[PDB]
């Protein structure tokens, strides 16, 4: 089913966050290091995945594909431990990099939110919160390809 | 082992605090996957 999910581990804690679309989950790898999911009764196996990425796919292939547009403010669809979804409101700054420019978000959310969407204007995820550096942490908007 | 649990829609909301800088960064993407910042 179409959501944000939180991935849990068993007490149990919050590990991360994923994106069901399209009948594929989206998390970022360090979040499972590729481990099966439990989704009700059913389980859920990856499918694809890329470490230097930092990114997973269960059940099919990667179907998040829309980018940030350099210009407009965006939202992260925060989703941390213990606390109900809620959007934050941002413009990302930029990570230049020799194979080009990425979308980074200069918001600092604990690790348990990490896989958590950022959304464009018309509610397309754009790319995953928390694989970044520290200047404060400033997380890559990081998007796959379809 | 891990299992999922909904938390919410893919939704944008007009309800929403802005806040954060926009730094602009120079940075190397490693083999592991690890950003670091580049001078
Ligand atoms: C349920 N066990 C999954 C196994 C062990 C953890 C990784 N993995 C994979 O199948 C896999 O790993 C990469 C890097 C891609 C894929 C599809």
């Amino acid at each position: 089913t179409d959501g944000v999910y939180r991935v849990m581990t068993r007490g149990s804690t919050q590990v991360g966050v994923g994106v069901m679309q399209e009948g594929v989950f989206h998390t970022m790898w360090h979040v499972t290091k590729g481990a099966a999911l439990r989704s009700g009764e059913g389980r859920l196996d990856p499918y694809w995945g890329d470490v230097k990425q930092d990114l997973v796919s269960y059940c099919g292939p990667w179907k998040l594909d829309a980018a940030w547009d350099g210009l407009s403010e965006v939202q992260l669809l925060a989703v941390p431990p213990g606390e109900r979804a809620k959007n934050i409101q941002t413009l990302p700054g930029i990570f230049k990099t020799k194979d080009g420019d990425i979308g980074a978000v200069a918001l600092d959310y604990p690790a348990g939110t990490s896989g958590s969407p950022i959304l464009d204007k018309s509610g397309r995820v754009i790319g995953l919160y928390g694989n970044g550096v520290v200047i404060s942490y400033v997380s890559a908007i990081t998007q796959g390809k379809r | 082992d891990m299992y999922i649990e909904r938390a919410g829609d893919i939704t944008w909301e007009k309800d929403a605090e802005v806040t954060g800088n926009s730094p602009r960064l120079d940075v190397a993407l490693d083999e592991s996957g690890d950003f670091s910042l580049v001078e």
